[PDB]
């Protein structure tokens, strides 16, 4: 057999996915993830893949730190991935505008507030449930004739903007956690425009 | 379970600094901010603001800019502020919480605290006598007794019995500040009577600011 | 600055009773995206630091028991201590939980009520030890009462002595929810070992005629 290598956490809004080589040729693998102060939990039982959903352990602790080890087994060796804590690291997901409104001589833009796989009793908590206050909002605006690039910043999920009478105005938002290291800012949503 | 641990009590004289240190053990020291909060005797509860270890992020209240220092060291499991142009306004106690778990459940758990006495000032450990247990302090079949915590410098002091084996009825005095300037205080405990012949009883005495650990076998008349 | 005032600033009560306060941030903690109010409670009572009560308003903390309910929304919150404990003696504070700064309230002070409670008293010679470095300290004790308001009288030689004392009052009981005291009178070696009488008298509403527990010097 082979031990497995290149072992990579891969993860968005918490959906969490240890990825690794090599694409087994008459072997198969078994996942373990640790809590670190518990013991080693296995979450994918002797598979032909190359990847293992672990999404439900990480989200019963989000600030926690993980480790995960990959044994390998012929059709025993095994290795270990790196740590991973999903609050710090996990990539935010791409936003999705939930409504502009032209209020007066001002637009109203709202931020909808995204669903995550973290889970408490019978909820799903959202963004804004799991991260509160450290989750801030960017917003870009300009009609794409003149384009003009201002951007507004706010630390809910609706923006206040000033705007010029009669002319139509493109937006998009991104998600920011600014104090974090990595991964600060998610993608860009999907423009909307009037 | 969760510990922040926050370091001694102490003393500074009005112009140089002083370290705060929150040790943190049983949970993951990054992912959870840090928070300082200044409590004044009487005034409610002051946020000087917060810092979040592992990317070392923060958040100041504007009243302090120029006060505070937050930092932390991710690899020994420790925060810290410091406080710099000391005054009688930083003469306090202060207070290491964490975040919450669940986003923005407010703090959760919270360090023991550590006060700040701010004087050009005298340093000074106790004198701790024997509070004897007599008729004159026996009432419904129960004596009383204690210690007195005399001629310290400055605030706290802590007491304990028999090492916190005996942890029931004790009752400890805020020490007022003697026409001297040194601080006093006693602290009795009510017990069952019989005892008093093969129980021993010792207040566990310690001033840190002047580094005394103290204890005193507290023991009957004869008359 | 989300200003918070709390009231009533303190409210007095007995054992058993349903408490209510008001937390008013000066605007709302709502956070209309997902119809949240913002807002974080703490109980503080003697000897701790704060303890974590309630987030979101009106989400009870583990542990917590169900007899506080928080309520309210956006700018007018209520913590109901339904049916008050006497352990539930507390100040409690409200404090902001959404943007920053990070604030707080006034704080409301919980005190507790009861019947009237006949202090025990005692009191306490100096040690030898104490004697050797030349100290003279008498110790007056009451012991466990209601309410705070006692006079607390000395004599030596049977004439009245004041102000070489100075009074401690604890804070109040989390069980019995009782006060509890001393008064150190303070003198010289020599004041000490000159008079023989030492007493003191106690004035409370749990006291029809004033008690005195008394010694005489070195009567053992």
């Amino acid at each position: 057999t082979v031990a497995a290598y290149n072992l990579t956490w891969k993860s968005t809004n918490f959906k969490t996915i240890l990825e690794w080589e090599p694409k087994p040729v008459n072997q198969v693998y078994t996942v373990q993830i640790s809590t670190k102060s518990g013991d080693w939990k296995s979450k994918c039982f002797y598979t032909t893949d190359t990847e293992c959903d672990l999404t439900d352990e990480i989200v019963k602790d989000v600030k926690q730190t993980y480790l995960a080890r990959v044994f390998s087994y012929p059709a025993p060796l095994y290795e270990n991935s790196p740590e991973f804590t999903p609050y710090l690291e996990t990539n935010l997901g791409q936003p999705t505008i939930q409504s502009f409104e032209q209020v007066g001589t001002k637009v109203n833009v709202t931020v909808e507030d995204e669903r995550t796989l973290v889970r408490r009793n019978n909820t799903f908590l959202s963004l804004r449930d799991v991260f509160g206050k450290d989750l801030i909002y960017t917003l870009y605006y300009w009609k794409s004739s003149s384009s003009g690039k201002k951007t507004a910043k706010t630390n809910t999920n609706e923006f206040l903007i000033d705007v010029d009478k009669g002319e139509n105005y493109c937006f998009s938002v991104q998600a920011v956690i600014p104090s974090r290291t990595v991964n600060r800012k998610s993608t860009d949503s999907p423009v909307e425009c009037m | 379970q969760v510990h922040l641990q926050q370091s001694g009590a102490e003393l500074m004289k009005p112009g140089a600094s002083v370290k705060i240190s929150c040790k943190a053990s049983g949970y993951t020291f990054i992912t959870y901010w840090i928070e300082w909060v200044k409590q004044r005797p009487g005034h409610g509860l002051e946020w000087i603001g917060d810092i979040l270890p592992g990317s070392g992020s923060t958040n100041y209240n504007e009243n302090f800019k120029g006060k505070a220092t937050f930092t932390a060291d991710s690899s020994s499991n420790t925060a810290y502020m410091q406080l710099s142009s000391l005054t009688s306004e930083d003469s306090a106690v202060y207070y290491c919480a964490r975040s919450g778990y669940y986003g923005n459940s407010g703090f959760a758990y919270w360090g023991q605290g550590t006060l700040v006495t701010v004087s050009a000032a005298s340093t000074k450990g106790p004198s701790v006598f024997p509070l004897a247990p007599s008729s004159k302090s026996t009432s419904g079949g129960t004596a009383a007794l204690g210690c007195l915590v005399k001629d310290y410098f400055p605030e706290p002091v802590t007491v304990s019995w028999n090492s916190g084996a005996l942890t029931s009825g004790v009752h400890t005095f805020p020490a007022v500040l003697q026409s001297s300037g040194l601080y006093s205080l006693s602290s009795v405990v009510t017990v069952p009577s019989s005892s008093l012949g093969t129980q021993t009883y010792i207040c566990n005495v310690n001033h840190k600011p002047s580094n005394t650990k103290v204890d005193k076998k507290v023991e009957p008349k004869s008359c | 600055d989300i200003v918070m005032t709390q009231s009533p600033s303190s409210l007095t009560v007995t054992a058993g009773e349903k408490v209510t306060m008001s937390c008013k941030s000066s605007q709302s903690l709502l956070s209309s995206g997902n119809q949240k109010n913002y807002l974080t409670w703490y109980q503080q009572i003697p000897g701790q630091p704060p303890k974590l009560l309630i987030y979101w308003a009106s989400t009870r903390e583990s542990g917590v028991p169900d007899r506080f309910t928080g309520s309210g929304s956006g700018t007018d919150f209520t913590l109901t201590i339904n049916s008050v404990q006497a352990e539930d003696l507390a100040v409690y504070y409200c404090q902001n939980d959404y943007t920053y700064p990070l604030t707080f309230g006034a704080g409301t002070k919980l005190e507790l009520k009861r019947t009237v409670a006949a202090p025990s008293v005692f009191i306490f010679p100096p040690s030898d030890e104490q004697l050797k470095s030349g100290t003279a300290s008498v110790v007056c004790l009451l012991n466990n009462f209601y309410p705070r308001e006692a006079k607390v009288q000395w004599k030596v030689d049977n004439a009245l002595q004041s102000g070489n004392s100075q009074e401690s009052v604890t804070e109040q009981d989390s069980k019995d929810s009782t006060y509890s005291l001393s008064s150190t009178l303070t003198l010289s070696k020599a004041d000490y070992e000159k008079h023989k009488v030492y007493a003191c008298e106690v004035t409370h509403q749990g006291l029809s005629s004033p008690v005195t527990k008394s010694f005489n010097r070195g009567e053992c």
